[PDB]
């Protein structure tokens, strides 16, 4: 999920965007 | 410097890139 990509391991923006509404 | 995003540093970060909040996934 968000929070083991991107708190875990490190997200780029394009992959913080997959999560947008 | 840290590039991880966690918590409320990661809401923070969603409501930059998204606008409008995105979808708690």
């Amino acid at each position: 999920g968000i929070v083991e990509q991107c708190c875990t391991s490190i997200c780029s923006l394009y992959q913080l965007e997959n999560y947008c509404n | 410097v840290n590039q991880h995003l966690c918590g409320s540093h990661l809401v923070e970060a969603l409501y930059l890139v998204c606008g409008e909040r995105g979808f708690f996934p």
